[PDB]
């Protein structure tokens, strides 16, 4: 079978690597999940869908001015000169009527369209004036703004470009819409001049592989011609699939890896005839696109590294949920809230359950690198803190405990203010400072110290500082207006005093300042890296802002009533201790990382319904009914006894009215 | 410092004329229903001499996390049946459900199969003869 | 001030020419379009007290010969000078003056702020000064700054703030920036990347020209590179001009030939000799607040915001009113029971004058024929979504729902009938795939699906296309969370599993759907149907619709009753009325039971200290609801 041994064949190929062409893959597929990848589809690419290949229109021109075809191959020269020839000697209604036999024929896409077409790149240069790299976007879902003239460079319909810096034949199969015969190719940068500046760009902007475009090539020399007129290092280095039949000599790789190519040869890779050019290709191809799944991942430092891949950006926040895990691994473990760990279902090796053998066995964990070594003593405190213990199938008697570190959640307004009147030490210490005063009043003290917190942190690359510093901002934006609108038709003379905290000229200020701030715009106005590198820290700028813990809740909330009322039991987990887990998780979230999105109303009529059900499933519970055979079937759990932080947040996020009125029904 | 504490069983659903394991999955929910129904079942004196106490008992079971045997899906796949249930809940209980009926429904969720709802449901079933609902067994603690 | 300046930007508004308005009206279009970039020199630094050019070179002049020079400086001596100096006395003294000049901390004006108020995609500064990256960064607008050859390749994000005249971050030096002739002479052989970095933004970008003279060594090198372009190939820069005496005509005719569509600003306005902060303002204000709707009175007027923004959703046949108030920006909320309420319009109220032109025959008369069978559109569509009239003017209020899906009321027969006759009209094609779903069978769904797909891209059609993704992933969900069960459950609820997917079907559908995210289907969708139909973004996401959930825990602690029913119907006819296979899952599922067991519960706590249901909610509980789930409410 093909498939059966194509599989395990690109593995052999993979492991039989020189690893440099395994840091060009690292890169490629790099550069491919961060969406800066863009190819450079040739003209060997579309030979594959047997395309009239160059040599046989000057053969045929040939025929026409000299007689009998020639006798032997043409050179890099003859290609731009015969046709030339025949434009100026036989005519142009001719030099179209030649073209229009060897070009207006349909073939269809080769799979190294769609290979192309499988790793998202970010536009297409082509040189090539076919439509059948425009034809495999079509039939694949994407839509690539197309370019084959001056004027459709300013038209850009979208943001993808399909580039062709040949021509093309969408008008009309005449020799005026294309680069052809040497004029063409002498009259270019006069008659192409945005064309090539946006080639020019995106391959300065971007990483440029190339396909197809044997060496030797023309626009090849053009752009190595170019690249030599770059200062020093300014440009990256544009990667190069050779695809030829015969290896490559050494003294030619040297020559042509100092001018800016990476060459990743094919021929050295796999034992091919001279006709086989199909799996060349494909080799290279399905090595780049099964690289980028991790099934190449065999080794122990390869699973702690990739894990500490997705850690390590992690650090600068002292505690993250567990339900936000699952995004950072891009769906492939449901981390729970017990701290158990399942798999969604896979891409590649099971690195996390890798990870807890390691930590399983202290023998494992000494038989690997000594760098992996410092990473995993750190991935190890950084799990243990943050409530993750074992995989789901290794699970037990669980006794999940919760805290929350944190002066604001257990009043000390006296160290607060201690804290506050002290001098500060690092940007840190500011936002603290910032976050204990704003739960002390004095918010105009508050928005000050978070904007130098945003100003005093310029170049430091911690976004967490400056992506929380605004939202907080925000959040001590409204808070301030919507108190001020609050004062004038119910604190009008509620103390005899009229009083404004906020002056009318600071008011003035704010609204200068945060103006069109648009916060739900800020996430993706962050760097690139930030937006990968922190994916999770975005439900706080937006409406998303406990929006799915309450879908859940709603849910949760009706089983329990359900099971309330069928006279049901439960095992294990419940629908009331699930409750109570996501409830803490989100509350340690909030307060440890000094978000005052705390004191807001969502939150408190969460807290408020979360805590509601639970009291109402505890009191069911200290009622329970015996039943035929149910009555050794419940016995032990009692698992809610209203501790000290359920009495804090049963007095703080919680109203009187309820508590009126619940305490009796 | 609060620090919840969970358990969790083993119910072993299997065939009735053979060993095979059907499958093993963990316990959710069961639910004990036993009562009466509508007046339309007895309704004037009718056999007031003998009054007979009508008893209308349910028994419904869920599962979760439920793996199936590979010996038996290789079996059955290639090619009615009334089955059992078997519990060894924490001392701990070795409850046994004779004759029971695996019902189900298929669900279908945005996500790909956002938690993938590997809920299996059983009621309990009872004939004429057969009278053992449940097994209690228990063992030391 | 606080009136005057409103009420003489809304005056001057009034008698602009037809050129200065459509300059105007095409800066706001490619600013909301996000596709303006603005061209910032030496003058929107100066206004931040950053000092001139020739104040340097009157130091190297008296430093070189001994006296300043007796008059203004021309285009040559502003580079020769500095050049003489700097071959003569050397480097070290060259920087020395550099460093005594632009070392110094200067605020930031207004104007760098209102250059941001507009959203430019890129911003393009000719000064050294860090001005401008202060104001990005405070404001948080993020750009990657852009000064040397080397941080081209090295962009973090993807708004540039590319300063094409070099830089001080890296030090006070003469090597970093373009200062003397030779600097000049060897831009394009030392600064080959920034060169055309900023020749591609200009090509591909609206670009506007504010604080530059109009005889500027830039401005005059660009107009040479733009001649040697083609036929038009490209929009023509804006230039906004502020210098004190109006511009000749004769010199305006010179410069629009080149390429410049000027916007003087001693034309507008009328002020002093040296209030230059008061005419940049003139024009940046004008700007913004036409960005804002405030100098908009017309009945024309608002027949082109209303039918701007309503024409595109003519495709769907029935949109939300919740989202309603999306399609129009955040102002106008518009409430399920048929009320509409401004919120934050900050202008000239539209919506609030189109109901008076419903509401009368001869004002609606002396409308032109082309605003007139646009207005006629418009008011049978608004009447057909249940948006009746405003809230000041309540009367007769009825709710009434006809959804006319006929799927909703399970006529199978109908459906099968209207599968088996052939169609045309694609959109005839995007319902019989539906109603494939609805019988089960996906795989004839799923290739209906990828037809309609082929046949849409060439069509100027995106709505259609976009649906039918969406469809055709939900379609392909279902398929595999039905045969990840039939191997599974399967054996035990029915026994002798079905095979109702080839193997091979299964393969294909595999190869395609594979490599392809859901959450990044509408970010690949051309610009025009990213702003279009922008209220189409949720069905992309996997949470669809969510924005009624949360009320469900707001109402759950006109009545909230009437409005959760009221949103329960709605969705139903959105989802239903336009084919949408997402009615199916899991999710919807969950919320219609929600809602229907609240307003359930409720009727019962109602019944203490009732409730009249119809076709519609029985269809829904029998449908929706599970056997366990009617139980449960029965007995509670
Ligand atoms: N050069 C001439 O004048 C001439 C004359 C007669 C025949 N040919 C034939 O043209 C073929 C290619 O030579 P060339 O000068 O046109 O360019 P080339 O061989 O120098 O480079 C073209 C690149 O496209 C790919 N390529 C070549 N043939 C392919 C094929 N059948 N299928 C898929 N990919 C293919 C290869 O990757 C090649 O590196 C040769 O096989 C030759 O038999 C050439
Ligand atoms: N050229 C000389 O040698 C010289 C000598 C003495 C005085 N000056 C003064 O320097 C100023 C600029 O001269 P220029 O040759 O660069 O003309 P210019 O028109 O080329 O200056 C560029 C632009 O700066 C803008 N701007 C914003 N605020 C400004 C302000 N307070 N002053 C000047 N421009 C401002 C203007 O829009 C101007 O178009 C003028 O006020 C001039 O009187 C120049």
């Amino acid at each position: 079978l093909e498939s059966k041994r194509y599989g395990e064949k690109l593995k052999e190929v993979f492991l039989m690597l020189d690893n440099n062409v395994v840091e060009c893959i690292k890169e490629i597929t790099e550069s491919s999940r961060n969406g800066k990848l863009v190819f450079f589809v040739g003209a060997g690419v579309s030979t594959l869908s047997d395309y009239p290949q160059w040599w046989r229109l000057v053969d045929k021109y040939h025929e026409e001015l000299y007689g009998s075809p020639k006798k032997g191959n043409y050179s890099s020269d003859e290609y731009l000169r015969i046709p030339q020839i025949f434009y100026n000697v036989k005519g142009e209604m001719a030099f179209d009527g030649i073209l229009k036999d060897f070009f207006q024929v349909d073939k269809p896409t080769n799979p190294i369209h769609d290979k192309i077409l499988a790793m998202n790149p970010a536009h297409v240069i082509t040189t090539n004036y076919d439509n059948l790299i425009d034809t495999a976007c079509w039939k694949r879902g994407k839509y690539f703004s197309v370019i084959s003239a001056e004027e459709d460079v300013a038209n850009a319909t979208s943001s993808r470009y399909l580039l062709k810096v040949a021509g093309d034949f969408r008008k009309g199969f005449k020799g005026e819409n294309v680069v052809l015969k040497e004029d063409d190719y002498l009259n270019y940068d006069q008659n192409y001049p945005l064309i090539s500046n946006l080639m020019k760009t995106i391959i300065a902007t971007h990483t440029i592989v190339f396909i197809g475009y044997g060496l030797g090539d023309y626009n090849i020399n053009m752009l190595l011609n170019w690249v030599r007129k770059l200062q020093k290092d300014s440009f990256h280095k544009p990667f190069f699939i050779r695809t030829d039949p015969s290896p490559i000599e050494n003294e030619t790789l040297i020559y042509y890896e100092n001018k800016g190519l990476r060459i990743i040869d094919a021929a050295s890779l796999i034992d091919s005839n001279e006709y086989d050019y199909l799996e060349r290709y494909s080799a290279v191809m399905d090595l780049l696109i099964e690289s980028q799944e991790n099934k190449f991942i065999t080794k122990d430092d390869e699973v702690i590294d990739y894990i500490y891949g997705k850690i390590s950006p992690l650090f600068a926040l002292q505690y993250i949920r567990k339900i936000d895990l699952k995004h950072v691994f891009e769906y492939d473990y449901h981390f729970e809230v017990n701290g158990t760990v399942v798999r969604h279902k896979n891409k590649g090796f099971g690195y996390m359950e890798r990870f807890f053998e390691l930590k399983e066995s202290c023998d494992e964990r000494s038989k690997l690198s000594k760098k992996q070594y410092e990473r995993f003593n750190a991935l190890f405190n950084f799990f243990e803190k943050n409530g993750v213990i074992c995989m789901a199938k290794d699970a037990g008697t669980l006794n999940t405990s919760i805290e929350i570190n944190s002066l604001a959640y257990h009043g000390k307004y006296d160290v607060m203010k201690k804290f506050i009147e002290e001098q500060s030490v690092s940007i840190e210490d500011d936002y603290k400072k910032a976050f204990f005063l704003a739960c002390l009043g004095r918010w105009e003290e508050s928005y000050d110290l978070y904007s130098n917190i945003i100003l005093n942190s310029i170049d430091e690359s911690n976004g967490c500082v400056y992506y929380l510093s605004q939202i907080n901002r925000y959040r001590i934006y409204q808070s301030i207006t919507q108190a001020v609108t609050q004062f004038n038709g119910l604190g009008l003379l509620t103390f005899g005093r009229h009083y404004k905290p906020f002056t009318d000229e600071f008011l003035a200020r704010i609204e200068r300042e945060m103006t069109n701030f648009n916060i739900d715009d800020l996430f993706n106005g962050m760097p690139f890296e930030f937006q990968k590198k922190y994916k999770i820290l975005e439900f706080l700028s937006d409406n998303q802002f406990l929006y799915d813990d309450t879908v859940k809740l709603f849910e949760l909330t009706n089983k329990v009533r359900s099971e309330m009322s069928e006279g049901s039991y439960s095992f294990g987990m419940s629908s009331d201790i699930v409750v109570l887990l996501r409830l803490y998780d989100n509350l340690r979230f909030l307060y440890e990382n000094c978000l005052w999105s705390v004191s807001f109303h969502e939150f408190h009529q969460y807290i408020r319904n979360s805590m509601s059900l639970l009291i109402e499933k505890a009191e069911y519970e200290r009622t329970r009914d015996i039943d035929e055979l149910g009555f050794s079937f419940f016995g032990k759990k009692s698992g809610f006894f209203m501790e000290y932080y359920d009495f804090v947040n049963i007095s703080r996020h919680f109203k009187i009215d309820d508590i009126k009125n619940l305490e009796r029904s | 410092m609060k620090t919840v504490i969970q358990d969790t069983a083993d119910v072993y659903f299997k065939r009735k004329s053979d060993g095979k394991l059907v499958f093993t999955a963990e316990a959710q929910t069961a639910s004990f229903s036993q009562a009466i129904s509508e007046e339309k079942l007895r309704g004037g004196i009718g056999n007031k001499p003998l009054y007979i106490l009508k008893s209308e008992k349910e028994i419904n079971l869920t599962v979760k996390n439920a793996f199936f045997d590979l010996e038996w899906l290789a079996m059955t796949q290639g090619e009615s049946e009334r089955y059992e249930v078997e519990y060894r809940t924490i001392s701990d209980i070795y409850i046994q459900f004779p004759n029971v009926s695996p019902s189900g429904e298929f669900e279908m969720s945005l996500e790909n199969g956002n938690a993938l709802a590997p809920e299996i449901k059983f009621e309990a079933l009872a004939d004429t003869d057969t009278d053992e609902m449940a097994v209690v067994i228990e063992a030391s603690r």
